[PDB]
């Protein structure tokens, strides 16, 4: 019958991995690198566009940077089309938990669901888990500003600055080098692309290759807000480091 | 029917009496309205007969079924509630119960639970159930002591179904008794109505309503 | 839950010496209205067995298909189909019995009352009834409807009780069938003069008569009663 | 089940409850506890159609505690109640309603105020200084309005609600045997033993 | 509107013995005002020294006895050919019984055999399973007439020792076979004089060790 | 790969012929049946010192007539004993009655060839279950995954079966007292286990017509330990 | 539905996607259970590749399932949170059903027949965990200390061990553990728990995470500072 | 080789082996004999044991009173297809008043063996049956295997060494047939039969296992001291 062709995308290795699991963690190490970076006073996402052609339209276009409620946005790391499948349900459940309880979704319950929906692919169902890694970066009245990531194994940690896709290995460590603990977003922003701008495969950083938010209380007294970066906010912010 | 138990001193008293009824037409006086459920936990009828029968039997698997799962007997509290959330889930379909389960444990001590068909569920030292638990509540309220002996409270429960065996219709037929102890439950005899009620109203010399 | 439409009215029946008669008539009414008038209402299965039925028609037809059916399904690999694995009396009426109360069970019944009449294998007389309500029973005479009240009274004065049986011909026990037709002819308002008889004998087997008519009526006395008293004219 | 009370004053929120359980022409408890400690600080009184009561408080009970295990965290009393209230509103529709009314008396910690929730079966919550629910409304309602105010303290609520119990064992028809007074402050949730 | 159930009428009557039982019941079988048949049984030897009856709507009573008697089947099939006892068969029906708890069976079911001590047992049922064991029993249309009969004779109910002023009851004693069938016949004959729905014949199965033995009497077929 | 109902050339079923070197692998369990009781003895074989030996239950009650001691993937039983449970259970409140040995075991055999593509696999797991009952009397049934099961006088499974099984050849006649059946679990566990025996490493159990299914104690089983050794001794 | 047997038998009578699962549990951080007297404590490790963390916000090791039990685990991480929530599930229904919280015995029961009923259905893998359940029963003061496994044995414990180098630290807990005498103190049980993670650990800083269990739902996580303090008594006791 | 992997394949000439496989368990069990004459059909059957200390293995079943088989091979299969014998016997019995014929009883085994060997996912059954029977053409014998195959015989045997009593039947054709209105000569044959069948090994009083069925005779099996007879 049908059993000759079926790849068996939910066994244990030898070694006691899950094949494709390492698998999509090896196609997400290609991918463009996004970077998360928590402040006291806000958090910063940062994300290098794959390869740009010249002739692709910039200013209404979105790759990395995706937002789930008034509170909560994601980078993503891997396949795009993945990535909007669990958007969309993220975008549901965050309003389920909304009409249900009358409050906005603490972020870690939100992440906990969708890390759990990935697990569910790699023990049931027999089919290829999600090649997608994302970095959440939002906000709540529990923990305030959090920062987290979640990778194809449905496995979930919190960070204080974390990167996912290509070269996380040489970005870490520049991130591990000068990070510190009071710092605040302005100086988060300059951190988030000086690390792009030593770990990009380009030439030279720019800002039509570039993804960018943040997460703020720079609104009016008491209240998160939430800023995608639109092309020339980008060329502004990338000139006043001086990095071109 | 006419059912009661109550708790004291002592431990619990549990009385029941034998009638059943199609209407008006007398259909058995020897029926029994106590289920021994297990050596530590009674279980009392009041309602309909084959419903009753059912599941307070169908209970006693499922209290047996736990002791072997949990290598303990079942407490009064979970029995009497395996058997409420069963008829809580038949709510509406037209089930006719008014129980009472009675056990003695360890960690609860002696205790009592009414359980009734629309999914009623009282913890409580006293309670009357039938069509002449009224008549039995009249007697038995006002003559209930915490400090009752054994010999006392079993005659007390036995002189309350008899009140109402005589008054109520559909109540008569004989007395059952049981006494729960730490121990467990221990029956004290059938009591028919027809030689009882004499014996009772001569030593006693209580029911001169009756033409002697 | 249905209500009858097209109607058939009584069937009646007896046991004889060597055999069973069955009668029914040939109507197919609509209420009060006497649509139809050449409705076989006796369907023989094999050549050992007539079942009868009343009530409604639709379901009638339904049960004929059902039967057909069963003949088909008994040839199926099946080499003595024609000899000792032949269809029984016992065995078509058990199925019929079983489809009627399942049907009842379901709040969904076929509308009629039957009579299965047919001679076993060994020799033995068959003859039993079932309805709607999947109610069984069985007796030396049987009828539905009006001839349930009407039939049996006059056919029991012929078979009393068991012992009886071995002493009724088939010439007596016909003339007392068709006797009971002329009668519910009489006194059945849903009833016509056209119907059809069927013999089953030990001995010469089937015998399917149609197109008989009532016949011998008594109608002359009408003509002296005048009004409903004290009219003289 | 027949009267449940609720009163919010300056720091506390206090529920009353009848302790009678009535079955035909019999008064089988005078004892009956009709409420369910959702939380520390979050408490649902109770009252409509046998068995339903019990087991739709202690559904949405266990519900609630899952919520503080699996989160380590109370949610807080307004969470609370619009849980309830959609569980409510589900069941309308469903092929058997809960027919449960409800009070949730919760002591906000983030907010540092008390907070009373009125939810009738079918799903319709509102917050309140004081509420009601069945017969008990059409006496006490017109009596808080004159003697509510809403920086009382907890002993003057107290007062205020025996004023409400003197009331209903006036003009009541049936005796409901007394209520069972719990108040929910910062500390959490006691009883009146003495009432 | 169609309904589901009817009235087949007749009457039964289970007694038991020392060693032995009998289960009578009436022939006749009727609708409304009319006789469907004079000799219908409706007392079934079922297997295992079990004889039973399920008095009342007929579909129904004859589906519970088939039914009954399959489940005989099964329990030998499953259990090494076990015997089936009578108070195993007893519950057995309960479930039977309660299966159709909501669409019931319209029918009063007795059972009648020997206990495991070899002693004479007779089990009767409601519609719906509940059931208890009994020395007498009467079931069916009849039943009002015939059961405080039997109280008065079988039991011995109401009767006191002469000149004991009322206070020794006659004592309890079990009954002869003979003495049994006379009541049987007594009871019948009595209920048909009264009752519409009673009469044509009488068919008592007697059951004993050596096993199910049967007798026919005659009744008035008015 | 290749499906799981498969069979060999040599006409058994793959998996089944598998699981049956998973139960070689178990801890050895002893069963023994006499005219005044059974007998059932298991190695409890702890894989580590600090492990709570008393926590390790290879030995179970289904009902008050019948016991059952396991072999092999253990976590396996755990279903065979709930449907077992289950059956005698249900069976007393359908009939009013214990129910037949025989009966319970055929009920469990049938969950055994319940696998394909029901579950996966093959229980992992054999198991002996002892009883009583009126008909006949004490018995000892083997059941297997094969769905198979035989009734015995005396048998052992599990890794020092073969050899246990060849002792209880020897040893087994028709009048053993239950005493003596006792000391012989007790003899033959002893000499197949890895470990010294005691009572801690070793369980014993019984089934009786008048008390029923009972486990012994650790102070038990030490006493019938000590009169073993003595009595092997004293010639 | 995907139905395929993926736990099956070999010729040799393994179950290796059972076996292949322990191999996750090998190489997940070590996790140990040491019970005392009257308390039973529970130790983590935490590998120390992973700087930037935010510990408020990361899933800590230790889960309640009730207010009385606790469970820690080894191996996949993503897998461990489907089995606690389960567990948490079935904590609150025992709770509404039997009007008692559940035995530390009868939770295990629970998340190991959980365990084992993955090594037996279609379209499944085994939890690549092994858990280490610990708690106090209702009304109770003895303390209980559980492990399961992917194939779904369980069974009690004085003190165990699991995840990598467990086999190291077993074998200390084997010698420094008393049965006659069992750590009397919270202290003392803490003390040995971290005594036996120093055994494998690296550094006492922020790799070692303990929380302590005691009668009557009576549970607290350790901080930095508190454990340090372990640490460097510990340490200066060593060099003698 | 490579198409014995299912019971869906086809080999290149034409044969199934998963079918063929199931076949070769029917060999490996133990024999079993069955012969009738106009009157009587009788099942001799050799039972077999683990060891000494266990019972043996039961062959024959009863599906009704007037019919049931012995079985060779994977006995629980012969649990479930003699499960639904004794269900078709008695469907036939409520809803007809009829008794099974036995020729029926076979083509109902034939189609349930058959959809098991088309489908992915199923086996084969491993076991083959010997079916007795007496309806209302006489005395009946069908030889059942998991092919589908399904055969009505005057006389056959299955199992291990199954071609010695074969053998014996074959000659002994004229004789048995004709044995009518006597059971015990008929037994006396059928054992005489399955003796050719053995080797190293005689037949005991609880080794040995036979049934009959007949026309004034119900379905029954004859095992420990009422086989004693016939040795
Ligand atoms: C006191 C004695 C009465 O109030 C107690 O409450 C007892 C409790 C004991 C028996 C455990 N209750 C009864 O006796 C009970 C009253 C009752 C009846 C029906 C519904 C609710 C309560 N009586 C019964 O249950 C009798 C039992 C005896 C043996 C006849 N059974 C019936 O009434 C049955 C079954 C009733 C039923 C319930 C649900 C669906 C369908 C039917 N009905 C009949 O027997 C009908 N009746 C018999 C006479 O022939 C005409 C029809
Ligand atoms: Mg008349």
């Amino acid at each position: 019958g049908s059993r000759r062709y079926d790849s068996r995308t939910t066994i244990f290795s030898p070694e006691g991995r899950l094949y494709q699991v390492e698998y999509a963690l090896e196609s997400i190490s290609h991918a463009g690198t996004a970077i998360g970076i928590m402040a006291s006073d806000g958090i910063v996402l940062a994300a290098e566009r794959k390869v740009t052609s010249t002739l692709l339209e910039q200013d209404t276009s979105t790759e990395k940077l995706y937002k789930l409620n008034d509170k909560i946005a994601v980078a993503v790391a891997g396949l795009t089309a993945d990535a909007e499948i669990l958007i969309n349900t993220a975008r549901i459940h965050a309003q389920n938990y909304l009409k249900t309880y009358n409050e906005d979704i603490p972020v870690e319950i939100l992440v906990r669901r969708l890390s759990d929906i990935k697990q569910g692919y790699t023990q049931h169902g027999g089919l290829r888990p999600f090649g997608v890694s994302f970095i959440y970066a939002g906000y709540d009245d529990r923990y305030g500003y959090q920062l987290y990531t979640s990778n194809p194994s449905g496995n979930y940690t919190g960070w204080k600055a974390i990167s996912v896709g290509a070269n996380t290995s040489a970005a870490q460590t520049l991130l591990q080098m000068d990070y510190k603990d009071d710092m605040k977003v302005d100086d988060a922003i300059e951190l988030a692309l000086k690390t792009l701008s030593k770990t990009t495969d380009s030439s030279a950083l720019t800002y039509d290759r570039l993804e960018f938010a943040t997460i703020r209380k720079g609104a009016n007294d008491g209240e998160v807000y939430q800023k995608i970066f639109k092309p020339q906010e980008i060329k502004d912010i990338l000139v006043k480091t001086g990095i071109t | 029917t006419t059912t009661l138990a109550f708790r004291f001193q002592g431990g619990i008293i549990v009385a029941v009496d034998s009638r059943a009824t199609a209407g008006n037409w007398v259909a058995s006086q020897t029926v029994k309205k106590v289920i021994e459920i297990n050596p530590f936990l009674l279980g009392t009828m009041a309602g309909g007969a084959a419903d009753f029968q059912f599941w307070e039997t169908w209970l006693g698997s499922q209290c047996r079924l736990h002791e072997l799962r949990e290598k303990e007997r079942i407490s009064v509290a979970a029995a009497s509630k395996i058997l409420s959330n069963l008829v809580y889930q038949y709510k509406g379909a037209g089930l006719s119960m008014g129980t009472m389960i009675c056990g003695y444990t360890r960690k609860e001590g002696p205790t009592i639970y009414y359980v009734d068909s629309d999914g009623t569920r009282l913890k409580g030292d006293i309670f009357c159930v039938g069509s002449g638990q009224t008549f039995a509540y009249g007697v038995l309220d006002s003559n209930y002591k915490w400090d009752l002996s054994v010999e006392d409270a079993l005659y007390l429960g036995k002189r309350s179904i008899l009140a109402a065996a005589h008054r109520d219709a559909y109540s008569g037929g004989s007395v059952n008794l049981y006494h729960v102890t730490e121990d467990g439950w221990i029956y004290h005899g059938n009591h028919d109505v027809g030689e009882l009620f004499w014996k009772v109203k001569e030593e006693e010399g209580s029911f001169n309503n009756v033409i002697g | 839950t249905q209500q009858p439409i097209v109607t058939g009215t009584s069937v009646i029946s007896m046991k004889y010496d060597n055999g069973v008669i069955i009668a029914a008539d040939n109507l197919g009414s609509y209420g009060s209205l006497l649509r139809f008038n050449g409705v076989e209402r006796l369907i023989p299965v094999g050549d050992n067995t007539v079942v009868g039925i009343s009530g409604d028609i639709s379901d009638m037809q339904h049960i004929e298909r059902l039967l057909k059916d069963l003949v088909t399904e008994n040839a199926y690999d099946n080499p003595l189909a024609d000899a000792e694995e032949a269809l029984e009396p016992s065995y078509i009426f058990e199925y019929l019995a079983t489809v009627m109360y399942q049907r009842r069970s379901k709040m969904n019944p076929l509308w009629n009352a039957i009579i299965v009449a047919g001679v076993q294998s060994n020799g033995d007389q068959f003859l039993r009834y079932v309805n709607l309500l999947g109610v069984t029973y069985s007796s030396p005479t049987l009828a539905t409807g009006f001839g349930a009240h009407m039939a049996n009274p006059l056919l029991r004065k012929v078979v009393d009780r068991e012992s009886d049986i071995p002493k009724t011909t088939v010439q007596v026990a016909e003339e007392a069938i068709v006797n009971a037709m002329r009668v519910l002819y009489y006194r059945d308002a849903r009833s016509s003069r056209n119907f059809s008889l069927a013999i089953i004998d030990k001995n010469t087997g089937l015998t399917f008569k149609k197109n008989l008519q009532v016949e011998n009526m008594k109608w002359d006395f009408a003509k002296d009663i005048k009004g409903y008293g004290t009219q003289k004219i | 089940m027949d009267i449940i009370l609720g009163i919010r004053v300056q720091d506390s929120v206090i529920l009353a409850s009848s302790k009678a359980v009535t079955r035909g022409i019999s008064v089988l408890k005078d004892s009956d506890d009709k409420t369910r400690q959702l939380s520390p600080h979050t408490l649902m009184s109770f009252a409509g159609e046998a068995g339903d009561t019990v087991q739709f408080a202690e559904y949405i009970q266990a519900n609630i505690q899952l919520y503080s295990i699996r989160e380590d965290y109370e949610l807080s009393p307004q969470a609370v109640s619009s849980f309830v209230r959609q569980e409510l509103a589900k069941s309308i529709r469903s092929r058997r309603p809960y027919q449960v009314n409800v009070l949730i008396g919760g002591y906000d910690k983030k907010k540092n105020k008390p907070e009373l929730y009125q939810i009738d079966y079918l799903g319709t919550k509102v917050e309140l200084p004081y509420g009601a629910h069945g017969y008990s409304g059409f006496y006490t309602f017109s009596l808080l309005d004159h003697h509510y105010r809403p920086d009382m303290t907890t002993e003057e609520g107290l007062d205020l609600l025996k004023l409400c119990v003197q009331e209903l064992e006036k003009r009541m028809p049936m005796d409901f045997k007394g209520v069972i007074v719990k108040i929910v402050d910062k500390d959490g949730i006691r009883q009146v033993d003495d009432f | 509107q169609f309904n589901p159930y009817g009235d087949n009428g007749g009457t039964i009557l289970g007694i038991a013995g020392e060693d032995f039982a009998v289960l009578a019941g009436d022939t006749r079988n009727i609708t409304d005002y009319s006789i469907n048949s004079r000799y219908e049984p409706k007392v079934f030897d079922c297997g295992d020294n079990i004889v039973m009856s399920a008095n009342g709507f007929a579909a129904d009573g004859d589906a519970l006895v088939k039914r009954f008697k399959n489940s005989v089947k099964w329990y030998h099939f499953d259990h090494n050919d076990k015997k089936l006892s009578i108070n195993s068969a007893a519950r057995n029906i309960q479930h039977l019984l309660y299966g159709k708890r909501f669409f019931p069976y319209y029918v009063h079911t007795i059972i009648a055999g020997l206990d495991e001590d070899g002693k004479g047992a007779v089990y009767s049922f409601d519609p719906v399973g509940s059931y208890e064991r009994e020395q007498c029993r009467a079931g069916g249309a009849a039943a009002s007439l015939i059961m405080p009969f039997l109280d008065n004779q079988v039991n011995f109910k109401n009767q006191y020792e002469p000149g004991t002023n009322g206070k020794v009851k006659k004592p309890l004693k079990y009954l002869s076979v003979e003495e049994v069938i006379k009541l049987v016949r007594d009871s019948f004959t009595s209920a048909t004089e009264r009752h519409i729905q009673v009469g044509d014949g009488l068919e008592i199965l007697i059951v004993t060790k050596d096993g199910v033995r049967k007798e026919f009497y005659e009744l008035k077929r008015d | 790969d290749r499906g799981v109902s498969t069979f060999s050339p040599e006409g058994r079923l793959f998996q089944v012929e598998y699981s049956l070197e998973a139960i070689k692998l178990g801890s050895t369990a002893i069963g023994i049946a006499t005219k005044e009781g059974v007998v059932l003895g298991v190695e409890k074989r702890a894989t580590s010192p600090l492990l709570e030996s008393d926590s390790i239950e290879k030995i179970v009650e289904i009902d008050r007539h019948i016991g059952c001691a396991m072999s092999g993937l253990t976590a396996d039983a755990r279903s065979m004993i709930e449907h077992a449970r289950t059956a005698a259970v249900t069976h007393n409140l359908y009939y009013d009655e214990d129910i037949n040995v025989e009966s319970l075991t055929q009920s469990v055999c049938d969950l055994a060839l319940r696998f394909g593509e029901l579950m996966s696999r093959p229980f992992g797991v054999a198991l002996l279950i002892a009883g009583h009952d009126a008909d006949d009397g004490y018995q000892l049934f083997h059941a297997e995954p094969s769905g198979t099961f035989y009734r015995y006088n005396a048998k052992a499974i599990g890794s020092g079966s073969e050899g246990a099984q060849a002792e209880l050849l020897n040893e087994w006649h028709s009048s053993l007292t239950l005493k003596e059946a006792e000391l012989l679990v007790l003899k033959i566990l002893k000499q197949v286990m890895e470990e010294k025996l005691d009572e801690n490493n070793a369980q014993l159990s019984c089934i009786t017509k008048q008390d029923g299914f009972k486990i012994y104690d650790n102070e038990k089983t030490a006493e019938l330990i000590k009169e073993l050794k003595e009595k092997e001794a004293a010639e | 539905g995907y139905d395929r047997a993926l736990s099956i038998f070999s010729p040799d009578g393994h179950i290796f996607q059972v076996e292949y699962a322990l191999e996750a549990v090998k190489r997940g951080t070590c996790a140990v259970g040491v019970k005392g007297k009257n308390c039973v404590v529970l130790g983590c490790e935490r590998r120390s590749t992973l700087k930037l963390q935010d510990t408020r916000i990361t899933p800590s090791k230790v889960s309640k399932i009730d207010s009385h039990v606790v469970l820690s685990f080894s191996g996949l991480n993503a897998d461990s949170r489907i089995l606690i929530e389960k567990a948490r599930v079935e904590a609150q229904s025992h709770r509404l059903t039997l009007e008692d919280p559940v035995t530390v015995e009868y939770l295990t029961r629970y998340v190991a027949g959980v365990q084992q009923r993955y090594t037996q259905s279609g379209g499944v893998r085994p939890f690549g965990v092994s858990t280490l359940i610990a708690g106090f029963d209702p009304r109770d003061d003895e303390p209980k200390l559980y492990q399961t496994e992917p194939s779904g044995i369980y069974s009690s414990w004085s003190a165990q061990t699991i995840g990598r180098n467990s086999k190291t630290v077993r074998e200390f807990l084997e010698k420094n553990y008393d049965r006659k005498e069992p750590p009397a103190t919270v202290e003392e049980c803490v003390k040995l728990t971290v005594r036996s993670l120093l055994e494998v650990v690296q550094t006492g800083a922020k790799n070692i995470e303990i929380t302590v269990v005691k009668p009557d739902s009576d549970i607290v996580a350790l901080s930095s500072e508190e454990i340090n303090q372990y640490v460097t008594q510990i340490e200066q006791e060593k060099q003698e | 080789n490579n198409y014995d992997g299912d019971t869906v394949t086809f080999s290149p000439t034409g044969r199934l082996f998963q079918v063929e496989y199931a076949l070769e368990a029917i060999k490996q069990g133990s024999v079993t004999v069955g012969l009738r004459s106009n009157t009587h059909a009788v099942l001799v059957a050799l039972k077999r044991n683990a060891d000494e200390l266990s019972s043996y293995q039961k062959k024959i079943i009863k599906c009704d009173e007037h019919m049931g088989l012995s079985l060779a091979g994977l006995a629980p299969d012969a649990r479930v297809l003699s499960n639904y014998l004794r269900q078709q016997c008695n469907y036939s019995s409520l809803v007809f008043n009829r008794k099974l014929a036995v020729e029926r009883a076979g083509h109902l085994l034939c189609d349930k063996a058959q959809k098991n060997t088309q489908s992915y996912g199923g086996r084969p059954y491993g076991v083959g049956l010997l079916i007795i029977g007496y309806d209302k053409s006489g005395a009946h014998l069908l030889e059942f295997q998991p092919s589908g195959n399904v055969t009505e015989l005057y006389g056959t045997a299955i199992g291990a060494r199954s071609q010695g009593a074969k053998t014996y039947l074959e000659r002994t054709l004229d004789t048995f047939i004709k044995i009518d209105g006597n059971p015990d000569e008929l037994i006396k044959a059928g054992v005489e039969a399955i003796s050719q069948s053995l080797r190293d090994e005689s037949l005991t009083v609880d080794n040995l296992s036979i049934a009959i069925v007949g026309k004034d005779t119900p379905f029954t099996i004859y095992d420990g001291e009422a086989v004693a007879k016939y040795i």
